[PDB]
């Protein structure tokens, strides 16, 4: 069914922002609030924070809490993490997922996780 | 809305997982419904607020679960500690207590 | 995060086998504890939410308990099919979803 | 917390009761005392509740005019008063601080029937 | 002080004067408000911070909203049947003015029609909060105390 195509894998350097995109694979994005997975390098897991384009304001990542400017523009067929003020902490494989509030009435087999591909950020 | 402690004379010896139905009538969320233990002839203790939930005073040996109208207090290995009188409450809808299901002995 | 771990992590036990499975995190969880078990060859199953109160489904066998730092997901009585890896997510009141390692309750 | 109650109360078939309930070492005014009737074997019959603040009372239809819950707010001793006593009416009751209907409002609040009466073992034996 | 004791609030940030000194200061009444929400509405419950529900339903003034104490009520207001219980008003008409009481749930001016303003018919400012324990906490049940 649904794939949630994600952008790629590149490194980003301090102070600036890291751009990645969970891209729209053939509809099935509207409910599907595109939150954002981080997956810290090899020490632990994480949730990049995502946006709530489902008719309201956005949730921000608990881990970073203030400069996680996670915007996501679903109609444009692109998601974003939009982490301004990156330094080094990333070094991770930030995934796009159909994070728990993201099931369709279709595709219940891809229930509450339609994961992505992953993006290796580093310094 | 009513409650029904089914095994009024549940006779399972200590050391054996049992099941004690207090068996409500509605589909009540245990957010209200609870359990209250009384010594067999004393005032009810705060036994199980949340109606499945273990607080400070309750040991592990006390077990139970349930939802809807078939609340089964699936008690674990037993003790004389668990041989008081337990009254499953309903904080929902004008509280009707329980009257029945003690756990008994030989 | 409290960066969820469980501590017992690999409690080995067959049918019945008076059980103690506890998702003692780094620090305290209060009433913010999921206890997970994964059904192999399928999608995960969250049985219990904070410290107790099992979902409708995944029967009472896997029984949630414990209120402190360590919350005990003890099994009263499993059966051969209750082979299920006991990792534990922690529903953090803003989503953080830190799952566990897998405290599989076995059979021979 | 102790909620000191009466004991083997000797009433009669055609008398009225003044059950004791010493509102114990809690700030009496900021609560409400519910009651249940432990009819022997019959779990507990829902008696009613006094608002220790104002005296808002949710009696039992069973005991509509019979149970008339009063209290000595001065010496903080609850008097859940039931007329219609008899041998078949000789059944023990208890006190309970009603935190289900949190007091002051006669309105349902969080918590259960809170700390309980000693016990009024009403012996109306005939 | 029975304030300070409580377990994690997840919203203890005193919307108003410092989260201290309330026990000590002596004001007449802090008019404790009581309502349910779900997180996306709870985000709007703050001084300034006008947003979807403090843009149709539940607005707060410049400051001094007592010490509003929000918290998620997952286990308490929604079951995994995806409870549809508590009615709220999105598309009520517009944002209500800071800190009123809105038993007035005036219906929405939705146009394309003169008769009752409501567009097709009955534009509900009656939105059963319609959430799920499997959503975000932006859409988890939320029972919240206001002052």
């Amino acid at each position: 069914q649904v794939q949630l195509v994600q952008s790629g894998a590149e490194v980003k350097k301090p102070g600036s922002s890291v751009k990645v995109s969970c891209k729209a694979s053939g509809g099935t994005f509207r409910s599907h609030v595109i939150s954002w997975v981080r997956q810290a390098p090899g020490q632990g897991l994480e949730w990049m924070g995502g946006f709530i384009p489902l008719f309201g304001t956005t949730i921000y990542a608990q881990a970073f809490q203030g400069r996680v400017m996670i915007s996501a523009d679903e109609s444009t067929s692109t998601a974003y993490m939009e982490l301004s003020s990156l330094r080094s902490e990333d070094t991770a494989v930030y995934f796009c997922a159909r994070l728990f509030p993201n099931g369709d009435p279709n595709s219940p087999e891809d229930g509450f996780d339609i994961w992505g591909q992953g993006t290796l950020v580093t310094v | 809305i009513v409650l029904t402690q089914s095994p009024g004379t549940l006779s399972l010896s200590p050391g054996e997982r049992a099941t004690l139905s207090c068996r409500a009538s509605q589909t009540v969320s245990s957010t209200s419904l609870a359990w209250y233990q009384q010594k067999p002839g004393q005032a009810p203790r705060l036994l199980i607020y949340g109606a499945s939930s273990r607080a400070t005073g309750i040991p592990d040996r006390f077990s139970g679960s349930g939802s809807g109208t078939d609340f089964t207090l699936t008690i674990s290995r037993l003790e004389p500690e668990d041989f008081a009188v337990y009254y499953c409450q309903q904080h929902d809808t004008s509280l009707t207590f329980g009257g029945g299901t003690k756990v008994e002995i030989k | 995060d409290i960066q969820m771990t469980q501590s017992p992590s690999s409690l080995s036990a067959s049918v019945g086998d008076r059980v103690t499975i506890t998702c003692q995190a780094s620090q305290d969880i209060g009433n913010y504890l999921n206890w997970y078990q994964q059904k192999p060859g399928k999608a995960p199953k969250l049985l219990i939410y904070d410290a107790s109160h099992l979902e409708t489904g995944v029967p009472s066998r896997f029984s949630g308990s414990g209120s402190g730092t360590d919350f005990t997901f003890t099994i009263s009585s499993l059966q051969p099919e209750d082979i299920a890896t006991y990792y534990c997510q922690r529903y953090d009141d803003l989503p953080s979803y830190t799952f566990g390692q897998g405290t599989k309750v076995e059979i021979k | 917390v102790q909620l000191v109650q009466s004991g083997a109360e000797v009433k009669k078939p055609g008398a009225s009761v003044k059950v004791s309930c010493k509102a114990s070492g809690y700030p009496f005014t900021s609560y409400g005392i519910s009651w249940v009737r432990q009819a022997p074997g019959q779990g507990l019959e829902w008696m009613g509740w006094i608002s220790t603040y104002n005296g808002n009372t949710n009696y039992a239809q069973k005991f509509q005019g019979r149970v008339t819950m009063t209290t000595d707010t001065s010496t903080t001793t609850g008097y859940m008063e039931l007329r219609r006593l008899r041998s078949d009416d000789t059944a023990v009751y208890y006190c309970a601080r009603d935190y289900t209907r949190g007091a002051w409002f006669g309105e349902s609040l969080i918590g259960g029937f809170d700390n309980w009466g000693q016990g009024t073992l009403v012996t109306v034996s005939s | 002080s029975v304030l300070y004791n409580f377990a994690p609030f997840f919203a203890f940030k005193c919307y108003g004067v410092s989260p201290t000194k309330l026990n000590d200061l002596c004001f007449t009444n802090v008019y404790a408000d009581s309502f349910v929400i779900k997180g996306n509405e709870v985000s709007q419950i703050a001084p300034g911070q006008t947003g979807n529900i403090a843009d149709y339903n539940y607005k707060l003034p410049d400051d001094f909203t007592g010490c509003v104490i929000a918290w998620n009520s997952n286990k308490l207001d929604s079951k995994h049947s995806g409870n549809y219980d508590y009615w709220y008003r999105l598309f009520r008409k517009s944002k209500l003015k800071p800190f009123e009481r809105d038993i007035s749930t005036e219906i929405y001016q939705a146009g394309n029609k003169p008769c009752k303003g409501k567009g097709p018919n009955c534009y509900f400012p009656l939105q059963s909060y319609g959430f799920r324990p499997t959503y975000g906490v932006g859409h988890q049940p939320y029972r919240v105390v206001v002052l």
